């Protein structure tokens, strides 16, 4: 949509000062966690059979350090966010047929970590700016289902 | 919750629509993937997902009849499904987002096919109940 | 965004055919029993006390027909639905001071009164068209709030 | 429902972050009315709906004052907090969808004030109970 440059630049420092290989493992740790159903698409993993497994789960780390990359295209072209997931939406409907209101669980667990880790900075307009942002990258994950 | 006021008219109207359950079941069900496509991916194993299949036919007729055995523990959703419960959490693993989805696709086939009994008094009941049903269904999940 | 034809010829069909002094009271009255806190904006319409009265308002039948009529801009102007309501969203936003999400439930209430009327012939993909029209109509409503 | 890990999850955590929970209320509702601005609505009765404002900061402490008593009454929420329903229903009229924002509001006031304490552990009974809380004031909406 309409960026305001504030924006933009709330987006940019925030992927500028992110440490993708704590926030990206925790943020899909929490989610496995807090939205337990999530669980289903991630067989192979190992144990995610309680908390404990799951946060010390290797093959669960990797991944939410590929999840959060996976925003990178986005804010690298904040303009056509839409265009940048058409590859990635349709691999996730046609090929790992995930629920798309999953990315909205996720999408919330990433916010909730990125403030447990910016606190104080992590101020009303970096999160609306951050929300923002998230919503338009969710809107385009589940664009190419039907 | 459900006041006693909506347990008597989620019970009289069973009562009335009871017998086609089954045409709410497939209809429903049908309706759900056709308007939400996306919810077709729990059905991704199967070899027909498409309204009036046999399959669709299939799960639409368990499906009210978790409703037929809601109306029945009515006074207590969350003992009386725990069953289907953690077989939604663990055995299927549906995202309890997608049963406000059915919920409301329930609502529009009833209103369908039984105009006259879906009164908005005992529309508001029955959406409270389905409300009650969903949160009975996610006793399992976390 | 994007129609299909079809989708153009079932919104089109449902319009030209719809007894909107009918369908209007009944989905707004409709949606004041079920979701009774929508009451809250119409008090100057009186009783509210009761779903009887609510169903017996003429007032409220006078403004069901009129918000109902109020989709006609949009049905007449399908690929540019957000600026047919700019200015209904500013006067719903910043004059009457209505919370959005009901917007979403009166559009619901809408579906259910059409399906009863419309009974075997409201099909699923009747029914996908109508409602991501309505769909469309209410993001239009909500974008002048902030 | 809440279980007893639940329960035991929410005292511990209310009991280690209630301190600050005057602070954890201003900072909530700023964020509400900032992130989501159609919530403004419901305070166009005042006029300042601006963030950490005079008015602001009062509601926020009433606001953790209701979460504070909703962890007393853990046990029975819809009777613990049959008065501070009526007075959403019958007096404010406030959409439920609404508890749910503010909810997500509150997650992320204790995340950036007690990430040590916020664990997912912490979190996803947090969400139990503040999901639980937002039904017990729905309970006299209709
Ligand atoms: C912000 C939301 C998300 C983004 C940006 C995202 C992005 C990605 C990316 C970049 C990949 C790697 C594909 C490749 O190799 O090219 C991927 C794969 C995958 N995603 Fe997502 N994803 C998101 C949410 C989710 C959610 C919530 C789930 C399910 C709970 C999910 C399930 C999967 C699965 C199962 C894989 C495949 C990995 C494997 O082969 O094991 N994704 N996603
Ligand atoms: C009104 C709420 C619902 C009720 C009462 C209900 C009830 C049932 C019942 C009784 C079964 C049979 C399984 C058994 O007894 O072993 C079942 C299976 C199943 N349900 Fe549900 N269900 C509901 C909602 C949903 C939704 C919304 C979805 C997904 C969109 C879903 C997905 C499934 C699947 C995938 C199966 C298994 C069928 C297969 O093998 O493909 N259910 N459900
Ligand atoms: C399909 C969604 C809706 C449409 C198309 C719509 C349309 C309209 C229109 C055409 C008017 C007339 C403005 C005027 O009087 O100059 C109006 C006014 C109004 N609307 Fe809406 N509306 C919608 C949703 C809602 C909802 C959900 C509410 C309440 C929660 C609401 C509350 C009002 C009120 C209180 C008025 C002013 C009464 C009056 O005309 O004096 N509207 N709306
Ligand atoms: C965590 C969820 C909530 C809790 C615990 C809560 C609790 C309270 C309490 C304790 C009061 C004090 C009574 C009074 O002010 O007269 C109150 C009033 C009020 N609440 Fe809430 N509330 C919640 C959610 C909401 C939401 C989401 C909104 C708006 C969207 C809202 C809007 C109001 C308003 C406008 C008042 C009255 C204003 C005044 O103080 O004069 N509440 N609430």
């Amino acid at each position: 949509v309409e960026w305001t440059d504030k924006e933009r630049s709330i987006i940019s420092d925030i992927f500028s000062h992110m440490d993708y290989d704590d926030i990206g493992p925790k943020a899909l740790s929490r989610c496995l966690v807090v939205y337990p159903w999530t669980q289903r698409y991630f067989s192979g993993f190992g144990n995610l059979y309680n908390a404990e497994g799951i946060m010390s789960n290797a093959n669960v780390a990797a991944h939410g350090i590929k999840v959060l990359h996976g925003l990178d295209r986005g804010m690298k072209n904040m303009d056509n966010i839409a265009d940048a997931y058409t590859d990635l939406s349709t691999l996730h409907s046609e090929k790992l047929h995930v629920d798309p209101d999953n990315f909205k669980l996720l999408s919330d667990c990433i916010t909730i970590v990125l403030a447990a880790k910016m606190g104080h900075a992590f101020t009303a307009e970096t999160q609306g700016a951050f929300q923002k942002f998230l919503a338009a990258v969710v809107s385009a994950l589940g664009k190419q289902y039907h | 919750s459900l006041s006693d006021k909506d347990k008597a008219a989620v019970r009289a109207l069973w009562s009335k629509i009871g017998k086609s359950s089954d045409a709410i079941g497939n209809d429903a069900l049908s309706r759900m993937i056709v308007v939400y496509p996306q919810t077709k991916i729990y059905f991704s194993h199967w070899p027909d997902v498409t309204p009036g299949s046999p399959n669709i036919k299939a799960h639409g007729k368990k499906v009210m009849g978790g409703i037929a055995l809601a109306v029945s523990k009515i006074d207590d959703l969350k003992t009386g499904l725990m069953e289907l419960s953690e077989q939604h959490a663990y055995k299927l693993r549906v995202d309890p987002s997608n049963f406000k989805i059915l919920n409301h696709c329930i609502l529009v086939v009833i209103s369908t096919m039984f105009p006259k009994e879906f009164t908005p008094e005992a529309h508001v009941s029955l959406d409270k109940f389905l409300s009650g049903v969903a949160l009975a269904l996610a006793e399992r999940y976390r």
